[PDB]
């Protein structure tokens, strides 16, 4: 299938070369899969989710996304125009407040929440959890991400935006999950992207067009933006049967565009998520 | 710290 004049990153993911504008993907588009967007919530009623999104747990007073980061993330994961997987099921776990912050215990609880909740949802092709969030090194956060991962959910996590070694960096440094760095339109590592040996792959993260609150759209940048492209790609690939939750990260790395990024430090992988679509 |  093809989406003409798609946002650049959608085009990037289904291209071996930068500069293209069509996003080519398989029409299954993530249906059957579920992606838990652990964030600020999602504006489920946004027309772009076409009813495929829903809030499942909030740790706040409202289930509402009064931020947009979440809706933004949910959108690159699976809104109709801006998402990697146009037919995926989105579940919103508001572990983040309307300002984008929150506590490790609430983020860790959201994660245990999902590891349990997936058991009462119908996600025939797999469950992904996209975590466009992080903070400083925490063995408990790491740990929660590793339990989530081990409960059978593909954990995609932002590398972070400090232009530093993600080793610092939680859940980013939990070696069992998938640590997502960010890239720009020209194939360069995103100026803000974390790097290092715990990264597993890179996705488009520079000025990414997605859904916003209020029923609108907005382009923003970040490893938070690259994460969902890969959580979206994991969900797409899982619905395709190419991989499983447990080996989806490894499979995205093995099928990536290699050696294409520039500005990749020695020790960091030079791998770009690629859907490998063939018409 | 938080979203990322």
């Amino acid at each position: 299938a093809a989406q003409t004049n798609a946002p650049w990153g959608l085009a990037r993911i289904s291209s071996t070369s930068p500069g293209t504008s069509t996003y080519y993907y398989d029409e299954s588009a993530g249906q059957g899969s579920c992606v838990y967007v652990i964030d600020t919530g999602i504006e489920a009623s946004h027309p772009e989710f076409e009813g495929r999104a829903q809030m499942v747990k909030t740790y706040y007073y409202s289930s509402r996304d009064g931020n947009g980061h979440g809706t933004h993330c949910a959108g690159t994961v699976g809104s109709r125009t801006y998402g990697v997987v146009k037919k995926t099921q989105l579940f919103g776990v508001k572990v983040l407040d309307d300002n984008g912050s929150g506590q490790y215990s609430t983020i860790i609880a959201g994660m245990d929440f999902v590891a349990s909740d997936k058991n009462n949802r119908n996600c025939p092709k797999g469950v992904v959890a996209s975590l466009s969030l992080g903070g400083g090194y925490s063995s408990s956060v790491n740990s929660a991400a590793a339990r989530l991962q081990s409960s059978g959910v593909m954990v995609a996590v932002a590398a972070g935006n400090n232009n530093a070694d993600a080793r610092n960096y939680s859940p980013a440094s939990e070696p069992s999950v998938c640590t997502v760095g960010a890239s720009d339109r020209y194939d360069r590592r995103s100026s803000f992207s974390n790097y290092g040996s715990v990264l597993d792959i890179f996705g488009p993260g520079t000025s990414i067009l997605s859904t916003w609150i209020g029923g609108s759209t907005r382009s923003i940048s970040g490893t938070s933006m690259a994460t969902p492209h890969v959580a979206g790609l994991a969900a797409y690939l899982m619905t395709l049967g190419k991989t499983t939750a447990a080996s989806a990260c490894r499979y995205i790395a093995d099928t990536a565009n290699k050696g294409d990024l520039s500005n990749i430090p020695f020790g960091t992988v030079n791998l770009l998520a690629y859907n490998n679509y063939q018409a | 710290p938080a979203p990322f």
